[PDB]
């Protein structure tokens, strides 16, 4: 800014960027997927788990 | 992107490999083996299972009940002749 001289338009955009400076808000979307992603999974991995676990028993 | 669901998923590998056949043949006949067999044979009992014991085993084939059986049908017609002369 300083090596302008012409400032009139730093002291703009400079409150132009603080002011738009949430620009994209925070996300944590996986959340509802993750979990139900995390049951269908869970429940078909120890299914596997215990299975093979009795097999090798056997 | 998210994994799919595959490799937790183990339900078709016990009908999957040919030793499951022989897994499931080899529990009911292992399990319900018996450490050895029951017999080689040991029935003839009147003084005669003694006779297939040393003979008529697993023990020996030898020549022994063999003379024996020719000198039994031998005894029948040899003291037949002395019937018939």
């Amino acid at each position: 800014r300083s090596v302008l001289k012409n400032t009139s338009v730093i002291d703009k955009i400079e409150s132009y960027v603080k002011q738009y400076k949430p620009v994209k808000i925070d996300a944590s979307k996986q959340l509802q997927v993750i979990e139900s992603f995390e049951k269908h999974a869970m429940t078909n991995a120890k299914e596997t788990e215990s299975l093979v676990s009795k097999e090798l028993k056997d | 992107v998210s994994t799919l669901i595959p490799p937790k998923v183990v339900s078709s590998k016990n009908i999957g490999s040919a030793p499951n056949a022989k897994r499931i043949a080899n529990v009911v006949h292992f399990y319900k083996s018996l450490p050895q067999g029951p017999a080689p044979a040991i029935k003839a009992n009147t003084r005669l299972a003694r006779y297939k014991a040393k003979y008529f085993d697993g023990d020996n084939a030898s020549g022994k009940p063999l003379w024996h059986f020719a000198l039994g049908i031998i005894a029948f017609g040899y003291s037949m002749e002395y019937y018939f002369h």
